[PDB]
């Protein structure tokens, strides 16, 4: 459907298109595998804002109002003369983090949804400026934003998400439903380091399945027909 | 000169429409001798061919059926919703006449 | 030489301009013998075409026939706003002569 | 008419169909003199021509050479899934006869 | 033979480079007799024309016109940064002999 | 028949690989008579062309030269990584015999 996700970020749109999307920290562009950043949902999500929303461990979070968006952002970008809130839509590369995370999730009441490799341009709707920390109702839109094919789109599952939760190798949370049932071989299951490796790995199949079908979507349009 | 498929369909012998409102399945396309064609399936099972060129066909559709194999082509890829086909029901499977796309 | 559709529109009889500024609602091909042609709406019910080539139309225009035929389906499926259509009234649905995308 | 990819392929003979599910690995393209041809591989190393038009084709078959060089192009840079290949396994590499997308 | 734009538009009479570094801002198309054409806009209020075919222009050059089109068609639907254009200033609205894109 | 770009390349004596791993930096396309061609460089500097067609070519090329164009054109667009170029490098910038994509 056609719901929205929210985020404020300093990075303004010009970078955005740049970049190719709203990025995690340490990637400069949406579809540069070039080297692999690290990728695991609980860290990300119990990450400290500095500067920037949650945006660490290969995720970039969202919520799911404008409201909620625009606090957040003005505890973290209240020195930033100028900031944006981009409005995301809604696809399968997004994860509800506390559905995922369970009651192990860090700040439930934050509500968070959280984009799995970031979230590309053309799954930006538009945005606001906030001037100083005040809001300028004035949505811009996104040239590059596909409607027809987000909208007939959701957020993935939770349980597309369960075994990507990237809890330690050893807590409880793997032994336990509806963990367990999805545990990455090492993560509380049966060479050191397996749970670690086969999470990072998961993420990064997940994330190349996920990039095939954003290339699909917008190189189709490039496409130019001959004879 | 009609001004909707629906109507377009209307005008010839041994055509329907279908209503699928779906993107299509899978896309097929042969390049073998005598068997030049597209095949288009939806995930109801529902099958269409882009009919291979013949004496049925005179020479001005020559041009459209291979914009028609474009059109299928990057309306799979793109994952475009079909609204409807016009089909001639008298052949198996159905040859495309012509597409809509909508919603 | 016009320097922009709303000039090069009135170099010709019975035409007009069509201001929509808005995408393609639906896109339509046909591959049917003698009604080889596109139609597109839009959401206001607004419906045009691009004719059959024929003897109406000069050898120069077959080849911008074929690409304004291309240039529709990917303006539909890039969601692209189409600023104003110049088409010929004297035909229904109105006959594309030639369009600005703009947004 | 066949309706699928593999019985399409039984109509000839020296012809066997691959079954990659898989997105294309490599992209090579040549207009050199008397190689004018594509050449795709897959991760597990199958590779595929589109074999240089020659007196081995019929006419009819010239026009679905290059769409099908065109569709493996776009299938490559959209990283889509092909299903199948239908292939001659009397040339070496395997010369594509048709080829099967889903998913 | 030429390394980039600037030493190819060199090579020719009532040439210069406009360097936009930007978007196109409009795209036009007409199919409408003696005005087979293109013309495009960027936002600073420059506009430019690929020529409609005719006596000027060798029998080379009509293919690379088709591809002209093409290119600013793709270019303007993707918001790809144009970075000069070579044009004929002999010409209202110029007249587009070379593009190049870049960042 | 070879299965690789190399392999192709070294059946000519006038053309050697260059291995890029990179994105086309830059796309350059000239309509100007006597040089319908394209350009393309890669952030290092390295440029090469796809030639103007010639009596060099035979007739089978010109077709592939047109496509080798279409290729580069979307390569660039699309910021596909190219593999290698097989080149002809008694031309200056060396002419593009073949391509190949891989990440
Ligand atoms: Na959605
Ligand atoms: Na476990």
């Amino acid at each position: 459907n056609d719901d929205k996700l929210y985020r404020a970020d300093s990075r303004p749109p010009d970078e955005i298109k740049q970049s190719g999307g709203l990025m995690p920290r340490g990637q400069s562009e949406y579809f540069d595998r070039g080297t692999q950043m690290n990728i695991n949902l609980y860290d990300h999500a119990r990450g400290t804002q500095t500067g920037f929303v949650r945006h660490d461990d290969g995720y970039v979070s969202t919520s799911i109002s404008l409201r909620s968006a625009h606090l957040v952002g003005q505890t973290i970008l209240s020195g930033h003369s100028t900031y944006y809130i981009y409005v995301i839509a809604t696809a399968p590369n997004m994860f509800n983090v506390n559905d995922v995370l369970g009651a192990y999730s860090p700040h439930p009441d934050e509500q968070e949804v959280s984009a799995l490799g970031g979230i590309p341009y053309s799954q930006i709707y538009g945005w606001y400026r906030v001037h100083f920390g005040v809001l300028d109702e004035q949505l811009h839109r996104n040239r590059g934003y596909r409607d027809r094919y987000y909208s007939n789109l959701d957020i993935a599952p939770a349980a597309d998400g369960y075994g990507l939760a990237g809890f330690p190798p050893e807590h409880r949370a793997w032994r336990e439903e509806p963990w367990i049932h999805h545990a990455p071989p090492g993560c509380g299951n049966a060479m050191s380091n397996t749970c670690d490796e086969k999470t990072q790995s998961l993420g990064v199949k997940f994330l190349d399945e996920y990039q095939s079908k954003v290339k699909r979507q917008i190189f189709s349009g490039y496409q130019s027909e001959i004879d | 000169t009609p001004q909707n498929i629906t109507d377009l369909c209307a005008e010839y012998h041994n055509t329907q429409i279908h209503t699928l409102n779906d993107k299509i399945f899978s896309y097929t396309e042969s390049l073998a001798g005598k068997r030049e064609m597209a095949i288009i399936t939806f995930k109801n099972g529902a099958t269409f061919q882009v009919e291979v060129p013949g004496s049925q066909h005179i020479d001005s559709q020559k041009k459209a059926i291979e914009r028609m194999k474009d059109t299928l082509r990057i309306a799979y890829l793109t994952e475009a919703k079909v609204e409807k086909l016009c089909v001639w029901n008298n052949k198996t499977p159905h040859a495309i006449a012509a597409i809509s796309m909508a919603n």
